[PDB]
């Protein structure tokens, strides 16, 4: 900082106090009552949500081998498994619906052969819809997929 | 119980009335030193002041830095309030840590009526702040002909 | 270190006034808090590609940039085409405790966050802590002793 | 007419506010509130979840200093994960209830606004603005809003909860640098203002490299030397004659109030307001009352709607128009096969026959006229249309 | 289709949402007809028992 | 749109080589057609407002709104928004031994808005109760306030204030643009189109943008429409529709 | 007149770090030679308007 008139020097550590620290000290986070930080991730408008997260687990999957000892990741807030489950549930309603149709069909036409006909025709329609709504730029979402039941 | 502070804050004269009459501390001071009288004299509510003064709320109470409710009223141009505080025994030459009197302060934000009321109750038109300016001085420097000529 | 009025008048306004002749905006909400931060959201007539919506906004941010203080532009100013709702949040912790909170924050910021920030669909990754910095903590008395100022 | 009544009475939602397996909690403290205190409150909340809802909560992630309103010492937020839907059967173990109980407990916390909620089925009621058109200035618009909110209160029937969204005016510390003194003592105003800022706000000097990576260098006062008003004087600045001067010598201070979070709407000062239509009553009327409440305010004050409020303006109900065109394009498109005058009308009569069950089956399970109920209606009418068509056609 | 393609015509985010359904079922239904009109007769004509 | 971005982003290939004086004045890239869709003026009926008042008013509370609305390339303002104007005297300055440099320096110093920090700021010493912002200086708001700026204290003690050697008034940023309507003084918004814009629709938006303003106008101030393309087109289509009907007849 | 380390740390990094939330990038190669020059190529998921 300066050399004194007598020769002696004033160094920065003599009149200040130096440590590595946060750029701000406003944001303090904690997980399950033990101290932590994290990535709050927002979406960019028009983004594909599940696909973005699918990319994020990728982006992040390459990191762990170079982590220091004792450091571990954790997922306290996650929209995706809601949507994996939301579509799991509808798919299972669909199958069991195809069953129930085939039962009302047998119970009315009383023949194994007859009941094959309307059964085969349903899948052809319903997946056929994926084809056409793909071609109009619509996604296989919560709403759309739910609409097709 | 010290909701009285914020009662003076947000107005609500009749809740101050409910609160004053069930025994809340009338001199309760907040994190900045400011009492409900300070608060009222800043946000310019007369009736709150009355309900506070008559109940014997300190009138010369001070916050950190020693600002009086007469200071606050004097600055903001609450001409109605300053008269009532004065009739209730408010020290007219009271000084914040920086040497400022209510007279100086009123003299600086261009309230001609309030400099009059302060002079009528026997202010000191010579009191000097820490930098040595009089209420007169801070009129010349403001280019205000009127205060200067008045403050003779 | 700027108060809300300063940050309103010295930054926020010199941006708003420079918002003109951009397409399709519905409005311009504008909070100006006392922590020295501005945020001005422009919202656009729905179904208007965010891409160009964005360019129009930020390039006139650069109609304004050289009138904002040095202190604020060197801190940077950002235009981000962001939806409002966290798709997820991932934390990290040390199991041992061998790392303080600020260590964790740094680590994430310094070697995790850049990557995750780049990936597409990502508007602004918020970091729950801070990347390190060299911090000089000053003493008025010691400084005075040697006859020095900040 | 049974249909017309049972229809006109049924309530109308947007989408079901489902158990998203996660939810959120708000921690908002008063004025001039500090970090430590907030941290207290956050711990109280975190405690609740970890101790009392062990069965549901899976992990609380909570942050002091990241408000969703925006930043402060006086703000915090807890992101809550829950245990799987499989591992918590029952409404009591579902989000809505959890939030209710949670809120119920947190209400006990004095000196803070804390409540917890689910984020609505739209990941991305009203929002009313109040504009300073004629340049009347912040304390006058304050007054304008105070008058508006506390005059709205006089209509419990019409409006259920009218609150400001912003933060309220708070104490702040004014320093006035005596210019005349500064010049007399030969101490530069730059040196002064820098010293103040760097000591108290902190200053970004330049960059350094930390293990191969660029980061900031910040200079700022040690905490103890910047924690109190009397600490202001302790700082010295060097004048041109090499002589130290304390801030006390050429500064003067005093307390005042002012907003720690100003706002503008379309470039003009505004302050925002939240509220909603009271139980049983339509958004449109709530907005109309707010519209005329506004008219009885100081001149220079005006208003505008934003966001959801703004949207409901473009249109809220076109159903009676586009179902009307649906009804004519249907009156005729059927005849495009029956090649008959009025024959489609016969099939048409049956449309209300279907919707009756739909309408009541919602009303008895207590459900609502929502997108799903709507699309429901369309499918049911279309089916009973088919059945009736085939009958009359045969 | 004349009852629900119109519901694609709602403006706002309300109509945004209505769009998905509005069309998804017209697609599903129209092909449902075309396939029921091609496949089902074929399959009827061949797999049923006299 | 993209035509535009390419241009302005390399304007920002160039920006740091242009003088400070010009970039701080700003530089703009606008995708504008060449022909005013309309022009709206304003006037005071009473005369209670001079020309520069009108210009300011429009600029300060009308023009930002109208400027934002889409289809709008560069709204030209027929006058100027106000500015604090210091009018200098060489003799008085010389008398006190001063230059324009000392005036300019003083104004920068005393009309400043300064970042001052906080009491109780993080990271704080535990047990802190008070957390508050420091206010330092605010930009000046008044001719009077600029008046009392201090240029120098004389050797004898006496002070030289800015109003002692300069002349302060609110005035136009430029004084080049002087407009007048029907022989009485006025300003207005010359509105251009942004290429690809929808013309009638843009104007339809402009009467909207502007329809919200009148209730907060000062006394005596009234709008007027001296140049307007639209009714030509309303009429142009009225005439053809009527030819069509009568043709069907 | 800048060395490669200077030009890496004072320019190249203060650019890379500011590369965020841009669409479709595959990667960001970055040579920083001692002749006082930086070049940072971003390459984008093919078929994405330049």
């Amino acid at each position: 900082l300066k050399v004194n008139q007598d020769g002696s020097r004033v160094l920065l550590r003599d009149v200040a106090k130096i440590e590595l620290g946060g750029e701000n000290y406003d944001i303090i986070a904690e997980f399950n009552g033990q101290p932590a930080s994290g990535l709050g991730i927002k979406l960019a408008t028009g983004a594909n949500a599940l696909d973005t997260a699918a990319a994020i687990r990728a982006e992040l999957a390459k990191m762990e081998p170079f982590f220091p000892s004792g450091l571990k990741i954790v997922y306290p807030y996650d929209t995706t498994p809601f949507v994996k489950i939301s579509i799991h549930e509808v798919v299972k309603t669909l199958v069991e619906a195809i069953i129930l149709v085939f039962l009302v069909m047998y119970l009315f036409l009383q023949n194994f052969r007859a009941t094959l006909i309307p059964t085969i025709a349903v899948p052809v329609v319903l997946l056929g819809t994926f084809a056409v709504l793909a071609a109009f730029g619509f996604s296989i979402n919560t709403l759309t997929m739910f609409g097709m039941v | 119980g010290k909701k009285l502070l914020e009662a003076a804050r947000a107005g609500r004269d009749d809740e101050v009335r409910i609160l004053m009459a069930n025994g809340a501390d009338v001199n309760a001071a907040d994190v900045v030193g400011w009492t409900p009288l300070h608060l009222a004299a800043y946000w310019g509510h007369l009736e709150i002041v009355e309900v506070l003064l008559k109940n014997g709320a300190d009138v010369n109470a001070y916050d950190t830095l020693g600002s009086t409710p007469l200071h606050l009223a004097a600055h903001f141009g609450h001409l109605e309030i300053v008269e009532v505080l004065l009739k209730n025994g408010a020290d007219v030459n009271a000084k914040d840590d920086n040497g400022i009197t209510p007279l100086h302060l009123a003299a600086n934000r261009g309230h001609l009526e309030i400099v009059e009321v302060l002079l009528k109750y026997g202010a000191d038109v010579n009191a000097q702040d820490k930098f040595g300016k009089t209420a007169f001085d801070i009129s010349i420097n403001n280019g205000n002909e009127d205060l200067a000529e008045i403050l003779q | 270190g700027a108060d809300a009025k300063t940050v309103q008048d010295t930054v926020t306004q010199v941006i708003e006034q420079n918002m003109n002749g951009i397409d399709n905006l519905m409005y311009m909400s504008s909070n100006s808090d006392s922590t020295g931060t501005v945020q001005i959201t422009l919202t656009f007539e729905s179904g208007t590609d965010a891409d160009i919506a964005q360019v129009q906004v930020q390039n006139k941010l650069q109609l304004a940039m050289p009138l904002l203080p040095q202190e604020v532009q060197q801190q940077g100013v950002s235009v981000e085409k962001s939806s409002s709702s966290f798709l997820m949040v991932v934390g990290v912790i040390n199991t041992d405790g061998t790392m303080t909170q600020e260590d964790i924050s740094d680590y994430v910021a310094a070697n995790m966050k850049d990557a995750i920030s780049r990936t597409s669909g990502v508007g602004d990754v918020q970091l729950f802590g801070s990347q390190y910095a060299m911090r000089i903590w000053m003493n008025p008395n010691e400084l005075n002793k040697f006859q020095l100022t900040p | 007419v049974g249909m017309a009544y049972l229809f006109v009475r049924l309530p109308s939602s947007f989408l079901p506010d489902e158990d998203q397996g996660v939810f959120m909690t708000m921690v908002q403290l008063p004025a001039g509130a500090t970090q430590e205190r907030t941290q207290k409150v956050l711990n109280e909340v975190t405690h609740y979840y970890l101790t009392k809802e062990k069965n549901n909560v899976e992990s609380v992630f909570a942050v002091n200093g990241f408000g969703f309103a925006g930043r402060g010492q006086n703000t915090g937020i807890a992101f809550v994960s829950l245990k799987d839907w499989a591992d918590r059967p029952g409404e009591e173990n579902k989000v809505e209830a959890i939030t209710m109980r949670a809120t119920r407990a947190f209400s006990q916390i004095k000196d803070a606004m804390v409540f917890a909620f689910n984020l609505p089925a739209i990941v991305e009621g009203f929002d009313f603005e109040l504009i300073d058109q004629a340049g009347l200035g912040h304390e006058k618009l304050t007054q304008a809003r105070n008058q508006l909110l506390a005059e709205a209160a006089k209509h419990p029937d019409m409006l259920t909860s009218v609150r400001p969204n912003g933060l309220e005016d708070t104490p702040q510390f004014k320093i006035d640098i005596d210019q005349e003194k500064a010049q007399a003592l030969g101490v530069s105003i730059n040196d002064i203002n820098t010293t103040l800022g760097a000591a108290w706000g902190g200053s970004y000097v330049n960059d350094f490299i930390d293990r191969g990576r660029v980061k900031k260098v910040y200079v700022m006062s040690e905490a103890k030397y910047r924690m109190l008003p009397d600490d202001i004087g302790d700082w010295y600045v060097r004048a041109a004659d090499g002589q130290m001067v304390p801030f006390s010598a050429f500064s003067s201070s005093r307390w005042e109030y002012g907003s720690p979070r100003l706002e503008r709407y379309n470039g003009l000062p505004s302050m925002e307001i939240l509220g909603q239509a009271a139980p049983g009553k339509s958004t449109g009327e709530a907005m109309e009352l707010m519209e005329q409440l506004a008219s009885k305010l100081p001149t220079g004050v005006g208003y505008d709607w934003t966001g959801m409020s703004y949207q409901e303006r473009l249109s809220g109900n076109q159903a009676p128009s586009l179902y009307a065109i649906s009804l004519i394009v249907v009156f005729l498109c059927l005849a495009a096969l029956y090649e008959s005058w009025s024959i489609p009308f016969s099939v048409m009569l049956v449309v209300p026959l279907g919707v009756i069950g739909a309408l009541l089956a919602a009303t008895f399970r207590g459900l609502t006229n929502d997108v799903y109920f709507q699309v429901g209606l369309l499918t049911t009418i279309g089916l009973s249309a088919k059945n009736a068509i085939l009958i009359v056609e045969f | 289709s004349a009852v629900f393609v119109p519901m694609a015509f709602f403006g706002g985010s309300t109509g945004a949402i209505y769009r998905q359904f509005s069309i998804t079922i017209v697609s599903a239904m129209a092909l449902s007809v075309l396939v029921a009109l091609i496949l089902t007769p074929a399959l009827c004509a061949t797999m049923l028992k006299p | 749109d993209i035509a535009q971005v390419q241009v302005q982003n390399k304007l920002q290939l160039a920006m740091p080589l242009l003088p400070q004086e010009v970039q701080q004045q700003g530089v703009s890239v606008e995708k504008s057609s060449s022909s005013f869709l309309m022009v709206v003026g304003v006037i005071n009926t009473d005369g209670t407002m001079t020309q520069e008042d009108i210009s300011d008013y429009v600029a300060a509370n009308m023009k930002d709104a109208i400027s934002r609305t889409s289809g709008v390339g560069d709204v030209q303002l027929f006058g100027s928004q106000y500015a604090m104007r210091i009018w200098m005297n060489p003799n008085e300055l010389n008398k006190f031994q001063l230059t324009p440099v000392d005036v300019i320096t003083a104004i920068k110093a005393q009309n400043a808005q300064v970042a001052a920090g906080q009491l109780g700021g993080t990271p704080p010493v535990k047990g802190q109760q008070l957390n508050a912002s420091i206010i330092a200086q605010t930009r000046l708001t008044s001719t009077e306030e600029f008046g009392k700026i201090l240029l120098k204290v004389n050797q004898d003690g006496s002070r030289v204030l800015l109003r002692d050697v300069a002349k302060i008034e609110l005035g136009g940023e430029n004084y080049d643009i002087i407009a007048e309507f029907n022989g009485q003084p006025a300003s207005g918004l010359g509105i251009k189109l942004a290429t690809g814009a929808n013309a009638l629709d843009t104007a339809a938006a402009i009467r909207a943008e502007l329809a919200k303003m009148e209730p907060f106008f000062p006394s005596g101030l009234k709008i007027v429409y001296p140049y307007d393309t639209t009714p030509f087109v309303k009429i142009s289509i009225h005439e053809v529709v009527k030819t069509l009907v009568e043709a069907i007849i």
